[PDB]
Order: structure tokens, then sequence, then C-alpha cells
């Protein structure tokens, strides 16, 4: 994909300054999954 | 187109038409390479 | 025509000229005036360059833009990138700092205390966005 | 006499940079693999 | 009520900018009424 | 029929002196406000 | 297409004409994604 690609490269900048992806750039953010991958396998370990 | 005439040389001429293409911007700007879309059925296929 | 010289109501001669607007991929020859302003870098400002208008953070970029082009732009179809009218240098446009806000309370019924949520945001720019060094000090606590 | 023009022919349709990216236009073009 | 001119009572009118329309007076975009005009050339056009 | 064009580039313009004249009887835009035109910058400008 | 060029080409009592001509269309666009975002996500509810 084009724009969820180049959401990732935003990602990918430290140097940009006042770079607030969430925004990408028009209002359209992606929020966190709540479980985060690390507790999933965590799950996935005790399910095991 | 008496006299002498000039060393071997050879040109080439061709007509432009108005045809799609998919150009491909490297990384950086370069056109790396293209489809002519109109030119076969593989071709078309690139485009969609 | 004719134009009848002191006749015409509607027959009289209505010079009319029509400014018709074109632009293209190139740079602006003509353009509106007066204002070349210091460009300040790192810090969301609205800007104007050549009559794109927008707001972001302008910040020195590393694109290898060809000499010919004037600025890019992203999947999304917006500027991604500029180059100075006036200095050939070429400027990445960030959108300045943004996010959702949210409000993390326990039932009114329990208490009135609250704690904020910036979503996606680094906790540097809180008091950026909000302005703080303006408001008074009731308001500052707040900002950090 | 004709010569096969494979792909050559193709230009920076506009003024604009893009980069990494696949771009759809339309213009006036050399067709592939047209005589020439 | 007005002394606006003949060509200018056009300009009496929501979305209409003009001389008048600017400076003299403004209707709203949302104005709701009517715009009653006649010409009183008897009651004021003396000569000279 | 032998309409004549005009090509007016490179330079800055001023259009505000045109708006601001009672000079012309019909100043119609269609695409920009009369005022604020002084805003805009384009590649090319042609007059008829 | 672009919303601040409108704002800066078009007075308010034109501009709004046009700009309303992108809310009604690109809240539909919107509207269309949120109905398919639904419809999908309900089947992935049913594979979950």
């Amino acid at each position: 994909a084009g724009f969820i690609k180049q959401y990732g490269d935003c990602l990918g900048d430290i140097a940009a300054r006042d770079l607030i992806c969430a925004q990408k750039f028009n209002g359209l953010t992606v929020l966190p999954p709540l479980l985060t991958d690390e507790m999933i396998a965590q799950y996935t370990s005790a399910l095991l | 187109s008496s006299g002498w005439t000039a060393g071997a040389a050879a040109y080439y001429v061709g007509y432009l038409q108005p045809r799609t293409f998919l150009l491909k911007y490297n990384e950086n700007g370069t056109i790396t390479d293209a489809v002519d879309c109109a030119l076969d059925p593989l071709s078309e296929t690139k485009c969609t | 025509y004719g134009f009848q010289p002191t006749n015409g109501v509607g027959y009289q001669p209505y010079r009319v000229v029509v400014l018709s607007f074109e632009l293209l991929h190139a740079p602006a020859t003509v353009c509106g005036p007066k204002k070349s302003t210091n460009l300040v870098k790192n810090k969301c400002v609205n800007f104007n360059f050549n009559g794109l208008t927008g707001t972001g953070v302008l910040t020195e970029s590393n694109k290898k833009f060809l000499p010919f082009q004037q600025f890019g732009r992203d999947i999304a179809d917006t500027t991604d990138a500029v180059r100075d009218p006036q200095t050939l240098e070429i400027l990445d446009i960030t959108p300045c700092s943004f996010g959702g806000v949210s409000v993390i309370t326990p039932g009114t019924n329990t208490s009135n205390q609250v704690a904020v949520l910036y979503q996606g945001v680094n906790c540097t720019e809180v008091p950026v966005a909000i302005h703080a060094d303006q408001l008074t000090p009731t308001w500052r606590v707040y900002s950090t | 006499a004709y010569t096969n023009s494979f792909t050559r022919g193709v230009y920076y349709p506009d003024k604009v940079f893009r980069s990494s990216v696949l771009h759809s236009t339309q213009d006036l073009f050399l067709p592939f693999f047209s005589n020439v | 009520s007005f002394v606006i001119r003949g060509d200018e009572v056009r300009q009496i009118a929501p979305g209409q900018t003009g001389k008048i329309a600017d400076y003299n007076y403004k209707l709203p975009d949302d104005f709701t009424g009517c715009v009653i005009a006649w010409n009183s050339n008897n009651l004021d056009s003396k000569v000279g | 029929y032998a309409w004549n064009r005009k090509r007016i580039s490179n330079c800055v313009a001023d259009y505000s002196v045109l708006y601001n004249s009672a000079s012309f009887s019909t100043f119609k835009c269609y695409g920009v406000s009369p005022t604020k035109l002084n805003d805009l910058c384009f590649t090319n400008v042609y007059a008829d | 297409s672009v919303l601040n060029d409108i704002l800066s080409r078009l007075d308010p009592p034109e501009a709004e004409v046009q700009i309303d001509r992108l809310i009604t269309g690109r809240l539909q666009s919107l509207q269309t994604y949120v109905t398919q975002q639904l419809i999908r996500a309900a089947e992935i509810r049913a594979s979950a």
C-alpha cells in the first residue's frame, strides 16, 4: 500500500521535527492495540 | 544534394500518441521503468 | 458592428479584457507582491510559498531534487516538500503536531479528578500546541 | 527501413518531484515497440 | 431605506459584492426579507 | 473574431488597483474574488 | 480539490457553494468507508 507504507516511514524519522504521525496528514490516525505484541506472545506462551 | 557529402550518420523519427503510462519513480526521483498501457493485454493488467 | 457613436445602449463597445489564469508544472512567473519574510525552521507556522498555502513545520530536507523540479508530493497528492523561491534550498514540510485528546476519569460520582491523554504525541509538544507560554500560571500547571 | 524502438521516448510528465511511487499519467508518448 | 443608484440596485441582495455592497450596506447571506425598489426621479433629481 | 492575445509573466501583480477603479462597469470574476486576488501567484496569465 | 485554495480563491458568499460540494461528496465517501468497515469488521468479528 501507498499511504500505509508512507505512514510507516513516518515512524522511522527521528530527525524530523514536529512529527506527530497520528495526524497522517488529514486526521487519519492509527490507535495502537491494547494488548501489545509482546503481551500477545505471553498469552500464547501461557496458552501453550 | 550535390557536391561532397558528410560522413555516415543515422537518425530516427517516431510519432507520439496519447497513451497512458505508469511511471516508476526511484528513490532519487529518477524514472527507472515504464509500462505502455495499451501495448498488450499483459500491459493493461499492469496498468490497473 | 458599427456602434453608432451616441446611440447604443446595448450598441456600445464594451472593451472586454479577460484574464485567464494558468498554473502548470512550472514555477510561478507572475506572483503577488511584497512580503518575502525570514524563513523560520523547526516550528509550526503557516506558510505560503508562491501561493501554496498550508501549515506545518519547515525543516531542512535531504531529498535529492533535480535542478528543474519545483517541489514534491506525497502519496496523498499533498505537498511533501518545497524549494524556496528566494533560496535554492530544499524543505520538507511536516504538519505541526496534533492528535486526539481523551479524558481518563473515574466515575463522577467517585471523583472530579481527571487525567488527560494526548494521543500519539511526545510530551515535549504539550506546551507547544497549547501555547502555554501565553497563559496564566493557573493554566501552566497542567502544561508540564 | 524500420527499426524497433523498444522502450525509448519516456520523459518526466511534469515539473513535480515524486519519489518511490508508481504514478499514472496521460500525455503524448512514443508507444512501445513502435516502428521508427 | 436608501438613495442608491439604478445600476446599483442589483447589489442590495445577499451574495453580491460591489461598491455599496461592501462599504455602504451589507445584507447578510441568511437575509430573510424583501427588497423593494422604485425609482423616484421626481422626488430627488434637480437640474444641476 | 480576430481577438488578440498577450502573454504576461515574470513580474509582480497589483490587481487591487484594477479592482479599485470606478471605471469598470462590469468586473466579474469566476473563481477569484476580486479582492484577495493579490494573494495568488500563477505560471502564466493571458490577457485578451 | 484544495480547501486552502478555495478559501484563498473565493469570498465567502461564493466559496460556501464550492466548499459545500466537497463536503457533501467527501463526507459521502467517508460514509462509504465507514459502512465498508462495519461490514468488514463484522466479518472479522465473525472470524474472531
